[PDB]
């Protein structure tokens, strides 16, 4: 139910260094 | 190469 | 992973390492889908052409890791399997069709910053996202070249059209796989490589910003060969078997 929400990123509203490459491709 | 793990686990 | 970079701490908190007890060695990657279940490629456990047939006691799952070889004290958790479920129709004789297995942990793992399950996809996430061009992320501790990293590696790869996947190989492709990778002309590279099997292919939903696991690192010829592609177990097509297993046992 909390699945797929990373403690150290999404939960803090921090992006990792390359996730924008994924989302920019959708 | 691999660091030895606690033997509690290898039981 | 060939032509990937080091992972950031906490970046793939579902990434599990499959670890042989003796000889102590990395078997495969794998993923944390609940506090008690790990999802991996069936050929990691059982592959007769190579006299590979591991059982529950052959294996340790290490979760929380970043370093490949260090034992990360206070960060990783090491658990033993209670049970191993291989798809009844996994096809190792011919094309590794239905390359999927579930492993039940003997005790549930606790979540932290470094340990958190991924999501499994529903029909309409699958439909929305599983498209050619869409990039997903593969992670692992396998070889860097067709030598081995100190630290978890990550790479981002586009889904490739079904016909292009079929004309890249002699092996018979089925509806239970998809292939990911750059065409030779696109001038970017990347691929899984030995030791990465069993690992998560994941995608972030733009709708709810969760990470879903759409693929299991399955098979491929060479590593990062031009005109070849990686192939991934198609997790949604086989979720029905997953749900079954989980809510039967
Ligand atoms: C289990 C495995 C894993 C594998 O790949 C292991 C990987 C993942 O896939 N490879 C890549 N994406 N590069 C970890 C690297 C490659 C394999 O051989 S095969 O594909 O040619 C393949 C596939 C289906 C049937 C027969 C054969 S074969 C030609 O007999 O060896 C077999």
């Amino acid at each position: 139910a909390d699945c797929g929400l990373r403690p150290l990123f999404e939960k803090k509203s921090l992006e990792d260094k390359t996730e924008r490459e994924l989302l920019e491709s959708y | 190469d691999f660091e030895e793990i606690p033997e509690e686990y290898l039981q | 992973i060939v032509e990937g970079s080091d992972a950031e701490i906490g970046m793939s908190p579902w990434q599990v390492m499959l670890f042989r007890k003796s000889p102590q060695e990395l078997l495969c990657g794998a993923s944390l889908i609940s506090d008690r279940w790990v999802l991996t490629a069936a050929h990691c456990l059982l592959y007769p052409p190579w006299d590979k047939n591991f059982t529950e006691n052959d294996l340790l799952v290490r979760i929380g890791k970043h370093s490949r070889t260090r034992y990360e004290r206070n960060i990783e958790k090491i658990s033993m399997l209670e049970k191993i479920y291989i798809h009844p129709r996994y096809n190792w004789r011919e094309n590794l069709d239905r390359d999927i297995a579930l492993m039940k942990l003997k005790k549930p793992v606790a979540f932290s910053d470094y340990i958190h399950p991924v999501c499994l996809p529903d029909r309409e996430t699958a439909a929305s996202l599983l498209q050619a061009g869409y990039k997903g992320r593969v992670t692992g501790w396998g070889n860097l070249k067709e030598g081995q990293p100190s630290v978890l590696q990550v790479v981002n790869l586009p889904i490739v059209e079904r016909p292009v996947c079929k004309d890249s190989t002699r092996i018979r492709i089925t509806d239970n796989m998809f292939c990911a990778g750059y065409k030779p002309d696109e001038g970017k590279r990347g691929d899984a490589c030995e030791g990465d099997s069993g690992g998560p292919f994941v995608m972030k939903s733009p709708f709810n910003n969760r990470w879903y696991q759409m693929g299991i690192v399955s098979w491929g010829e060479g590593c990062d060969r031009d005109g070849k592609y990686g192939f991934y177990t198609h997790v949604f097509r086989l979720k029905k078997w997953i749900q079954k297993v989980i809510d039967q046992f």
